[PDB]
C-alpha cells in the first residue's frame, strides 16, 4: 500500500521548513528594524504567531509601510496554509501506478520473460484450452515449466511471492482473494 | 519530481480577481467612513484577507461590523477559492523537465549550465551519423559519453550515471513500454528528429523492389500491421495524457513565491526609508 | 507539369490582387513567404462552367516543390485537378474497361508530370505510379465537436 | 478550439511525390527528400506552417478560473455594502430617535 | 449578552472575530463549543464542495477510435463518414 501517515513531515521538505522558520525570524528582524529606524521582542512574537495564526494578539506594527510589509507577510502565511492544503491533496488522491495484470492481452504475458512467471495447474483443463490454438503456442511452449499439482499450492507460492501469477477459473479465485 | 508550480496556479484560480480584491477592498475602505457616521480599514478587511492576524479591535459600528460580515463571507469564500487552487495542484502536472528539442538550446552548449550535463548515443549510430550533420560540437563533446550496448546504458540512466540518451524512436517506444516500473519516457510527445523509418532494403538494381513494395503495401492492405504491433509494440506504460502525481510536498518554486515575499519586504524597506525622508518637510 | 488540389493544411488558393499579383506577406517567424501562381477553376460545384484562371497559391507542399527546384533545376507549371477530388478507379458506363479519374487520371493520361499532394500510399496506385520515400507520416483519425 | 483529434491512431501511412510509372526522377526526388530529413528542413516546415498553435492542446483541462464566480460573490458583497449604507442610515435613525 | 449572543454565534459561523464576549454558562459554553465545531464542519463542507468545483470532470467524449462500438453499429444517431471518392474509402473498400 505504501501510502499513509508520515505526519508533519510528509507535507513538505526539510529545506522548505528551513525557509519558513529561518526566514520567518528574518522578516521578524526586518520588522524590528522598521520599528527602530524611525514591540521589540513582541514583534517577532507577532509575526511568529502570525505564521501560527493562533491569535497571540499583543499588538500591531505601527509603521504603515511596514504594516504593509507584514501584510504581504501574512499573505504568504495564507500561502503556506494553502501549501499544506495542496500537500494534503498529494496526501490523498492520485495513488501509485498500474498493477499490470490487464488480462490475457497483457503484453507482459505476451512475451514471456524470466521476470514474471505466470502458469497454471499441471494437467489443467485450462491447459487443455491452451493446447490447440495458434496464438498461445509460444505461451503453452513456455508454461510447462513451473506448473503445479494443486492450485492451492499456487496460492501458497505467489502468497510466498514464488509466483508472479497463476491461471485458473475465476470464481474459485474470487473466493480465494476474497478470503485473504 | 515536480512540477513547475510556483504558487501562481492560485492566480490561475484568480488572476484579475485579485485586482478586484484591491479595488473592491478600497471600496470597503470607503465603506468604513461611510458606515462610520484610515488604516483601521486596511488591517480590518485585510484582516479578513486570511485568518485574523492584526489584534486591532473591531469597529464598534453595528452596521459597520455588518459590513465586516459582508467581507467575512467574501473571506471564507476566498479561502474556498484557494481550496480549489490546491485542487488545481491536484491535477495539472506539466510532467515536463528537460524536454526541449533536438536542436534546442538547453542541450546546445554543454558547458553552459553549472552541474555537468551529459547525453549521447552508441558509436556508429545511423541516427548519430546524421547527428554529425546536425551539429559538430555535439558529436565532439558527446564522444566522451559514448556507450557500448543499450541495456547497461538504460541501467545507467535509471542509476543516474547519465542524464539522457540519444537514439531512434524505435527502442525508445518499445523499451519505454517494457520496464520493471514505469519511469522513463522520451522527451516531449515523441517529437522526432530526422523523420525516417524502417523498411527492408535489398540487393540494389533489382526488379524485386516493386514486388516487395506492393507486398508490404498489401500488408497495410489487410492492416495486419495492427496485429503485428499488437503482438509486439503494445506498451503497458505511458498513456501520458494522465499526469501522474508527486508527493513529499517538495517545492522549490513555492519557495520562489517566498522569495517574492522577501523581495516585497525589500520594497517595503525602500518605501520605508522613502517615507522616512518625507518626514523632513 | 505539376498538379494538386486545394487542401487546407497545404494548398492555399486566393485570387490575384489585380492580375497575376500575390500580396507579399511575412510570417510570424518573419519569413519572406515564397508563393507562385497556380491554375485551377474556382467552382468546386458539379455541373458548372469549368473556365480556369490563374489564381495565387502558397503552402507547405509548394515549399517542398521549390526545394526540388533548388535541387533539380527545371521549369514547371502548376495546376489543379479538373474535379474537386483525389481519385478512384471505375469503368465506363458501358463495356466496363478499367479507367481512372482525378490527379491519378491526368497523370496516367499524361496531362501532367507531377502530383504534389498529401498522397495516400496504397497498394493499388503503385501498381501504376512510382513512389518516393515518404515526406511525412500521417494516419487515419476521426473528428467531432468538443465537449461543451 | 471547437474540435478534437480522435482517440487512437491507425492505418500507418505517409506522403510522397506523385510520379508516373517509370521515369528516372523517382530516385533523384526521394534521395533529395532524405537530403532534407537529414536536417531540420522538415521541422523548419512545421515552423513555417504546422508549428503555429492557434489554440491550446487537446486538454479537457485540469482546471482554470476567470472572474465570473468572484464577480457574483463580490457582487453580493458590494451591493450588500450599499445595502449597509441604506440600512445603516435607517437604523441610525431608529437608535437616534429611540 | 442577549443580542450580543446571537451576535457571537453569528460571527462564530462567520469566524470573522466580532469578539464582544463569551458564553458564561460552562455547559452552555460547551454547547457553543460543539456549535463552532459544526462551523468548522461547514467550512470543510465548502472545501469538499470546492473539490467538486474542480476535479472529476464530465464523462467520456466517446470517439475511442476505430474499435468504438458506436461506429461498429451505424445508427441514425451519430453520422461518421469521409470524402466522396476518398483514398481513405479505398482502404475501406
Ligand atoms: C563502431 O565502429 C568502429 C569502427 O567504425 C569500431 O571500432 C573497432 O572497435 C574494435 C573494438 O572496440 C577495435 O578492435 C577495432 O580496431 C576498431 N576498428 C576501428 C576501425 O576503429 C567499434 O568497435 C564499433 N562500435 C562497437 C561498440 O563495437
Ligand atoms: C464558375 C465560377 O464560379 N467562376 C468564378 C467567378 O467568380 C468568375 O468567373 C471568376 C473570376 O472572378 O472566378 C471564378
Amino acid at each position: 500500500p505504501r501510502s499513509t501517515l508520515d505526519s508533519f513531515m510528509q507535507p513538505f521538505q526539510s529545506t522548505l521548513w528551513l525557509l519558513v522558520g529561518l526566514s520567518v525570524h528574518v522578516v521578524a528582524v526586518m520588522l524590528y528594524l522598521l520599528d527602530r529606524f524611525s514591540t521589540l521582542s513582541s514583534a517577532m512574537w507577532f509575526s511568529w504567531g502570525v505564521l501560527l495564526n493562533s491569535g497571540i494578539g499583543e499588538g500591531a506594527p505601527r509603521s504603515f509601510s511596514a504594516r504593509i510589509l507584514g501584510m504581504v507577510w501574512a499573505g504568504f502565511a495564507m500561502i503556506i496554509v494553502a501549501s499544506y492544503t495542496a500537500n494534503l491533496a498529494a496526501f490523498l488522491v492520485l495513488d501509485r501506478p498500474e498493477e499490470r495484470i490487464t488480462g490475457i492481452n497483457d503484453p507482459r504475458l505476451r512475451n514471456p520473460s524470466d521476470k514474471f512467471i505466470y502458469a497454471t495447474v499441471k494437467q489443467s483443463s485450462v491447459d487443455i484450452y491452451f493446447r490447440r490454438q495458434v496464438e498461445l503456442s509460444t505461451m503453452y511452449r513456455h508454461m510447462e515449466k513451473h506448473n503445479y499439482e494443486s492450485a492451492a499450492e499456487a496460492i501458497q507460492a505467489v502468497r510466498d511471492n514464488k509466483l508472479h501469477a497463476f491461471i485458473w477459473d475465476s470464481a474459485v479465485l474470487e473466493f480465494e482473494a476474497s478470503q485473504k | 519530481n515536480g512540477t513547475v508550480s510556483p504558487s501562481a496556479f492560485l492566480e490561475p484560480f484568480s488572476a484579475c480577481v485579485w485586482v478586484m480584491m484591491f479595488v473592491m477592498l478600497l471600496i470597503v475602505s470607503a465603506v468604513a467612513v461611510f458606515v462610520f457616521e484610515i488604516g483601521k480599514a486596511i488591517w480590518l478587511l485585510w484582516g479578513l484577507v486570511f485568518n485574523n492576524s492584526v489584534p486591532v479591535q473591531n469597529p464598534k459600528g453595528t452596521t459597520s461590523k455588518i459590513m465586516v460580515s459582508v467581507w467575512a463571507f467574501f473571506a471564507v469564500i476566498f479561502l474556498a477559492s484557494y481550496t480549489a487552487n490546491l485542487a488545481a495542484f491536484m491535477i495539472q502536472e506539466e510532467y515536463v523537465d528537460q524536454v526541449s528539442g533536438l536542436s534546442d538550446k538547453k542541450f546546445q552548449r554543454p558547458n553552459d549550465f553549472s552541474p555537468p550535463f551529459r547525453f549521447g548515443t552508441v558509436p556508429n549510430g545511423s541516427t548519430e551519423r546524421n547527428i554529425r550533420n546536425n551539429y559538430a560540437e555535439m558529436h565532439a563533446y558527446m564522444g566522451k559519453f559514448n556507450q557500448r550496448g543499450v541495456d547497461d546504458a538504460l541501467l545507467s540512466l535509471k542509476t543516474g550515471k547519465l542524464d539522457a540518451f540519444i537514439y531512434d524512436a524505435a527502442v525508445l517506444n518499445y523499451m519505454a513500454g517494457r520496464d520493471e516500473g514505469c519511469k522513463l519516457v522520451t522527451i516531449g510527445s515523441g517529437k522526432v528528429f530526422a523523420s525516417t523509418g524502417y523498411g527492408i532494403a535489398i540487393q540494389k538494381d533489382s526488379g524485386w523492389k516493386r514486388q516487395v513494395d506492393l507486398a508490404i503495401l498489401q500488408l497495410f492492405g489487410d492492416g495486419e500491421m495492427e496485429e503485428l504491433e499488437a503482438l509486439w509494440l503494445t506498451g503497458i506504460c505511458h498513456n501520458e495524457k494522465n499526469e501522474v502525481m508527486s508527493s513529499q510536498l517538495d517545492i522549490d518554486n513555492m519557495a520562489g513565491v517566498f522569495y517574492m515575499l522577501g523581495a516585497a519586504m525589500a520594497l517595503s524597506l525602500i518605501t520605508f526609508i522613502s517615507e522616512h525622508l518625507f518626514y523632513k518637510s | 507539369k505539376i498538379v494538386t488540389i486545394h487542401q487546407e493544411p497545404f494548398v492555399y488558393v486566393k485570387p490575384t490582387m489585380s492580375d497575376g499579383t500575390c500580396k507579399e506577406e511575412f510570417t510570424v517567424n518573419g519569413d519572406p513567404v515564397k508563393k507562385v501562381i497556380c491554375t485551377g477553376p474556382n467552382d468546386t460545384s458539379p455541373g458548372s462552367p469549368r473556365h480556369t484562371v490563374p489564381q495565387c497559391c502558397y503552402g507547405f507542399c509548394i515549399d517542398l516543390l521549390i526545394k526540388l527546384a533548388r535541387t533539380m533545376q527545371f521549369t514547371y507549371e502548376v495546376h489543379l485537378v479538373a474535379d474537386g477530388k483525389f481519385g478512384t478507379q471505375e469503368r465506363v458506363q458501358n463495356s466496363n474497361k478499367k479507367e481512372w479519374n482525378g490527379m491519378m487520371g491526368e497523370l496516367l493520361s499524361g496531362q501532367a508530370d507531377m502530383i504534389v499532394a498529401p498522397l495516400t500510399i496504397n497498394n493499388e496506385r503503385a501498381q501504376y505510379i512510382e513512389f518516393s520515400k515518404p515526406f511525412k507520416y500521417q494516419g487515419l483519425t476521426i473528428l467531432v465537436k468538443k465537449e461543451i | 478550439c471547437d474540435l478534437v483529434t480522435t482517440g487512437e491512431l491507425f492505418f500507418r501511412s505517409g506522403f510522397g511525390i506523385g510520379m508516373r510509372k517509370d521515369s528516372p526522377w523517382k530516385q533523384q526526388v526521394s534521395l533529395s527528400i532524405l537530403k532534407s530529413h537529414e536536417n531540420g528542413f522538415m521541422e523548419d516546415l512545421d515552423k513555417t506552417w504546422v508549428r503555429y498553435q492557434e489554440c491550446d492542446s487537446r486538454s479537457n483541462a485540469p482546471a482554470t478560473l476567470t472572474c465570473e464566480n468572484m464577480a457574483g460573490v463580490f457582487m453580493i458583497v458590494a451591493g450588500g455594502i450599499v445595502a449597509g449604507i441604506f440600512l445603516i442610515f435607517i437604523e441610525i435613525a431608529y437608535k437616534s430617535r429611540a
